[PDB]
RNA sequence: CGAACGCCGGGUUAAGGCGCCCGAUGCCGACGCUCAUCAGACCCCAGAAAAGGUGUUGGUUGAUAUAGACAGCAGGACGGU
RNA sequence: GUUCAUAGCGACGUCGCUUUUUGAUCCUUCGAUGUCGGCUCUUCCUAUCAUUGUGAAGCAGAAUUCGCCAAGCGUUGGAUU
RNA sequence: GCGAAGCUACCAUCUGUGGGAUUAUGACUGAACGCCUCUAAGUCAGAAUCCCGCCCAGGCGGAACGAUACGGCAGCGCCGCGGAGCCUCGGUUGGCCUCGGAUAGCCGGUCCGGGGUCCGGUGCGGAGUGCCCUUCGUCCUGGGAAACGGGGCGCGGCCGGAAAGGCGGCCGCCCCCUCGCCCGUCACGCACCGCACGUUCGUGGGGAACCUGGCGCUAAACCAUUCGUAGACGACCUGCUUC
């Protein structure tokens, strides 16, 4: 109903350097650099504080619909800060029945190659996003590790695995089988 | 004379209602960069609508039917057809003044290119509304020269920057010639009547 | 309505405008895409459909019943004498397509090409390409002759090569050449252009471009039959014995209210002499012809790895309605588009 | 971004309409779309005005929210709004424009002689400047 | 729906309308509601309801919230039995 | 419908659509619009029978059934009239 | 009774081909609504669908190139001319260019295009403005600014522009100018006697006649006939050297 301004408080830790050149937020920290395009919303992002690094998100008029975005912007900034000081780690335990799933990762963590999936002789090769890596969890039964800096590209890479493994033309109440995401954690664990 | 209009971000209809009037009067208007002309509305509805135009053909012979053009310069030329009395020798001479070029020909590289402020996406839309590019639409439906335009348009944009950087050098020369004086005697008159 | 026995539709609505073509040397509507990796090579040829023979073939196809056995097949023979490269044409990628930038010919152009340009060779005074030969000769005319090649490197993106079949090594009556254009799919534009300049006025072999069991497509123009009726053209069904006004017609051309004959309604279009591109016909063999008198005259053709006999190219008594093969023949699989003595590509 | 806000105590230029070209001082916002303004100095009667009608400035004032005419005037006379405005360049840009609108025939003649001679002095001196530019910097 | 007619010049209007066809909004017009992957768009008039929407935007009749509730996070659920 | 109102059905009630049955009407044709069925051939509709991709079950697999984007391609051979 | 060539049979044989945006759907991230969410912005997977390839036909659509009329006068291109009468008319200074942003972009600027810095802003390093500009001609006539000259029958070189370029840029020489401008003394020029289409593009465009100089060009179609890879008739593919 054209409410006046609502704002959000984003406090920034000392690990990183943040920089906006418009509505293009550059966040540069210990686990590399990162930058995402907030250039499509009409929301003013400004920052303040000598070394104390306070970033305010601001929208003046808007709607119930338009004042909804001002927190999504606030929350997508959040996950970069988790994703640049720590990184994300996804633990994907491979659930299977009788038929054994054997997994290798093909070349340096890009391609993931799935063999003998449920008696599918079809080689099931799913490639990963630019900026993400894969691993097999050692001392651990058939659980998979994906790490990155951005929660889209990590979880897009996890999603491409768990939909390429789909039990088709049979009952899904039986055959509960495939690679599935378990825990959504950080690279530098529990910190 | 020669209304060399740009195509950066005009809306289709809002530009169309102004060109059709200004070409019935004799003023030759040449619309350049016709690929980047926006359409207000969804990205999916417009390729839903223009696809629905592609079904509109004649059963018994589709050769004698609605000639569906695909290039965005020709999409706009057929738009202006709807706004003229095209079946009369009042509009039939009118379309022969309107020339349209998707991308920029060599005569019209260098003549200055006007912009209608009344027909821009900047003005005419509440900015949260969505939008679609007629070049984006035309490559997706039939037209095959989006890549060939993209090569040639970078070829002039790279060629334009080396000139404006060289012309901005020239303008720095004359303001150093401003700062050298024996001209304020003439500038007494100039300042008292609109510097 | 609702025919009560629904059928698939007769004829091709894709091959619809069944016109006798305005050329019968079949042009190439779309060459393969050029590619920066692979070395400089041509993409097209000409031939003359000589005739057909069998081939008894050892078959190695694991997983079929045919394997390790011997098969008779229907096999054509296309005589392909060597092409002579004459010209070089440049093409600019524009927003209207490939604009022919300019052409550069060679100098001592053979008279079979000069017979291509005129209509009456006997009437004419042979005066085509006299003052163009002078452009090579004049040494201050050279500078704007090879300024072409500077532009041809620079702005031309696709280079296509003009070449013709020799006619003095054929049993054909016509003695006129067939000019072409052959796109070169080499790397950068410079080495496409320099390999072409390297080999103007040279007898480009057939075997240098093609290769055995490279599965290769044929563009040619079909047989000519003339204005034939419906049931022989479109293979629609004959009306029965009892029908007044005949048997070979179509009974219902349209409905009432679409008051117009549709362009799908089967009607007497002229059979044959159209243009076709048949795809995926495997070359078996390329065999040379008639070496000089060290061996005093070797024929030794159709002399494969299990026969070792003095056999000819042509059958005993020659190919019917062709003549006699004395050139490099490309021995193709299956029935090929065109009559005997038809120019193929 | 948004260096100037509409504000209790912001002087505001007026673009279109009855009260054009003069300054108001925004008292308070009525509702979203017009706001009660008052210029004692500019002789504008205390009244309402739409936000698109006006035109923001770069000065502010200190008077209370919903104040009377005398209490704006005391903010006005201390700040010297009338003198401090006219020596800004967007106040210059209005004044040099009204010269152009009020030219006469004789004054276009005196400009035209001074528009020629001033341009030609520069025109050869730019040639002389680029002579020394291209002669020295070609080594 | 205006409106009832000899031949015409000027003025003004009715019903109607003023993006472009097409005379007129080339007004710095007004306060708003609505986004459709089937929009919507003017008397007779030329395609549709019962039902439903945590799509919004209002409005009424209610209950709990500064003896801090609805949510989440944290915790407990023992005793004759 | 073992239990289970609604996976699949649904009484009593009620709101619509459709112009392939028919009925009702008589507006057009009486100086004629040649009015059954088959055969031959074309296009279109979707309210989908099979196919491509999916969703749901009282879907273990097997066979089925219930809906979805959907007309691109198919929907025969005969005895009787 | 067998039967060539020719036409033919699913009655012989061969060939029948991949990409892009997506629907239905399933999610990923995430508010609305502290938690939850496929959706509100953002994104991802996705098909006999749709669209283009590939394939057939090629427009009152366009390129590139070839050669272009002897014989006797003739005829033909350009290059520079003056003369000449006829038409189809429309115009009355030109503008030789940053990309792009909008909850923003502009300018000047040591250091390593960027960082830093600085001014501008309901845009004045402005397309509401900027430039050739109102200059009627010329003489007398003095002062500024001026030393580059400034036009051109000039000629010569060079590269710069191919997306529909023939348009532009530089010097060297080549005859003259220092009035190629501004302020100011000076006096004439038709001063056609109140009045209409005046002023330019423009030595426009097209056409056929003609003097005049300077250079070059000396053909090709169609029919006839022959062929018959083609044919209803046309159309088309072909032969036709004096060996
Ligand atoms: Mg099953
Ligand atoms: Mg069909
Ligand atoms: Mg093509
Ligand atoms: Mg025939
Ligand atoms: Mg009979
Ligand atoms: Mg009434
Ligand atoms: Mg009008
Ligand atoms: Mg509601
Ligand atoms: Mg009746
Ligand atoms: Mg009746
Ligand atoms: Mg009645
Ligand atoms: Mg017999
Ligand atoms: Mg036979
Ligand atoms: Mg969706
Ligand atoms: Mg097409």
């Amino acid at each position: 109903m054209k409410t006046i301004l609502s704002n959000q408080t984003v406090d920034i830790p000392e690990n990183v350097d943040i920089t906006l050149k418009g509505r293009t937020v550059i966040v540069k920290g210990p686990r590399g650099t990162l930058r995402r395009d907030f250039n499509h919303i009409n929301v003013e992002l400004s920052l303040l504080g000598k070394k104390k690094k306070r970033l305010r998100v601001d929208k003046w008029w808007g709607n119930r619909k338009e004042l909804a975005t001002v927190r999504t912007i606030c929350s997508h900034v959040q996950n970069m800060i988790k994703g640049v000081t720590l990184g994300f780690r996804y633990k994907m335990r491979s659930v299977y029945a009788h038929f054994p799933i054997n997994v290798v990762i093909q070349e340096n963590g890009s391609l993931v190659e799935i063999r003998n999936f449920l008696g599918e002789k079809y080689i099931r090769r799913v490639r990963m996003r630019p900026g993400v890596a894969c691993s097999v969890s050692q001392a651990q039964k058939d659980e998979l590790i994906l790490e990155g800096n951005d929660i889209e590209l990590v979880s897009n890479s996890a999603a491409l695995i768990q939909q390429a493994t789909t039990v088709k033309n049979k009952d899904i109440r039986k055959f509960l089988d495939g690679i599935y995401v378990s825990e959504k954690g950080t690279v530098q664990q529990a910190d | 004379q020669v209304l060399v209009l740009d195509g950066r971000g005009h809306l289709l209809g809002r530009l169309a209602a102004i060109v059709a009037k200004q070409v019935l009067l004799g003023r030759k208007v040449v619309v350049v960069r016709c690929e980047g002309i926006n359409i207000s509305g969804n990205f999916y509805r417009n390729k839903l609508k223009y696809l629905a135009f592609l079904r509109k053909r004649m059963n018994t012979n589709p050769s004698r039917g609605p000639y569906h053009f695909r290039a965005p310069s020709r999409i706009f030329w057929r738009t202006v057809r709807g706004m003229l009395p095209h079946k009369t020798k009042r509009g039939q001479a009118a379309l022969d003044r309107l020339k349209v070029f998707d991308g920029i020909p060599p005569p019209y590289d260098k003549k200055k290119r006007m912009v209608v402020p009344a027909a821009l996406k900047v003005v005419r839309l509440k900015p949260t509304r969505k939008f679609a590019y007629l070049g984006r639409l035309a490559h997706e439906v039939g037209w095959k020269y989006q890549a060939v335009t993209a090569t040639l348009e970078e070829k002039r944009k790279e060629k334009a920057k080396i000139h404006y950087r060289k012309k901005k050098q020239l303008m720095r020369l004359r303001k150093q010639a401003e700062k050298n004086v024996e001209k304020k005697i003439d500038k007494y008159t100039e300042v008292l009547k609109t510097h | 309505s609702h025919r009560k026995f629904s059928a698939p539709r007769h004829g091709s609505l894709g091959f619809l405008p069944r016109k006798r073509s305005s050329r019968h040397r079949g042009k190439v509507k779309s060459f393969p895409k050029d590619d920066p990796s692979k070395p400089v090579h041509l993409t097209a040829f000409l031939g003359y459909k000589a005739g057909m023979t069998h081939i008894v073939r050892e078959v190695d196809r694991p997983g079929s019943k045919v394997n390790k056995k011997e098969v008779v097949e229907a096999v054509t023979i296309v005589e392909t004498p060597p092409m002579v490269v004459v010209g070089i044409v440049g093409y600019v990628e524009t927003p209207r397509g490939l604009r022919t930038f300019k052409t550069v010919f060679a100098e001592h152009i053979s008279d079979e090409c000069k017979r291509r340009f005129y209509k009456n060779w006997h009437k004419s005074k042979k005066k085509a390409f006299t003052k163009y030969c002078k452009k090579w000769q004049d040494e201050d005319g050279k500078k704007q002759l090879e300024k072409d090649f500077s532009s041809m490197k620079k702005y031309c993106q696709v280079i296509r090569v003009i070449a013709h079949t020799q006619m003095r090594l054929l049993p054909l009556r016509q003695k006129k050449a067939h000019l072409m254009e052959i796109q070169v799919n080499g790397g950068t534009v410079a080495e496409k252009l320099d390999w072409a300049r390297e080999r103007l006025e040279q007898q480009v072999p057939v075997n240098q471009v093609f290769g055995q069991d490279e599965m290769i497509d044929v563009i040619g123009v079909t047989k000519g039959k003339g204005y034939k009726g419906v049931t022989s053209r479109w293979h629609t069904k004959k009306l029965p014995r009892k029908t007044h006004r005949g048997l070979r017609k179509v009974a219902c051309i349209g409905a009432w209210h679409p008051a117009r004959v549709a362009f799908s309604v089967a009607r007497a279009g002229q059979k044959g002499y159209h243009h076709r591109t048949e795809i995926n016909k495997k070359i078996y063999k390329i065999g040379q012809g008639y070496l000089i008198k060290d061996g005093k005259l070797i024929k030794n053709n159709a002399s494969t790895d299990y026969d070792l006999s003095d056999k000819s190219i042509n059958p005993l008594g020659g190919f019917v309605h062709y003549g006699e093969v004395t050139n490099d023949f490309v021995m193709l699989k299956g029935c090929v588009v065109g009559t005997k003595k038809r120019v193929l590509t | 971004v948004f260096r100037r806000f509409v504000e209790v105590g912001r002087v505001a230029y007026v673009s279109f309409g009855p009260h054009a070209g003069k300054l108001v001082a925004i008292v308070d916002v009525i509702d979203q779309n017009r706001a009660l303004v008052d210029g004692p100095c500019t002789q504008v009667r205390r009244q309402a005005m739409p936000f698109k009608c006006m035109q923001l400035t770069d000065f502010i004032l200190k008077f209370p929210h919903s104040a009377h005419q005398k209490y704006v005037r005391q903010a006005w006379q201390k700040a010297d709004i009338n003198t401090k405005w006219a020596a800004t360049r967007w106040a210059k840009k209005i004044e040099a424009r009204e010269r152009k609108a009020k030219m006469t025939d004789f004054d276009r003649f005196k400009v035209m002689k001074a528009k020629k001679m001033r341009n030609r002095i520069i025109k050869n001196e730019v040639k002389k400047l680029q002579k020394a530019a291209l002669l020295k910097a070609s080594p």
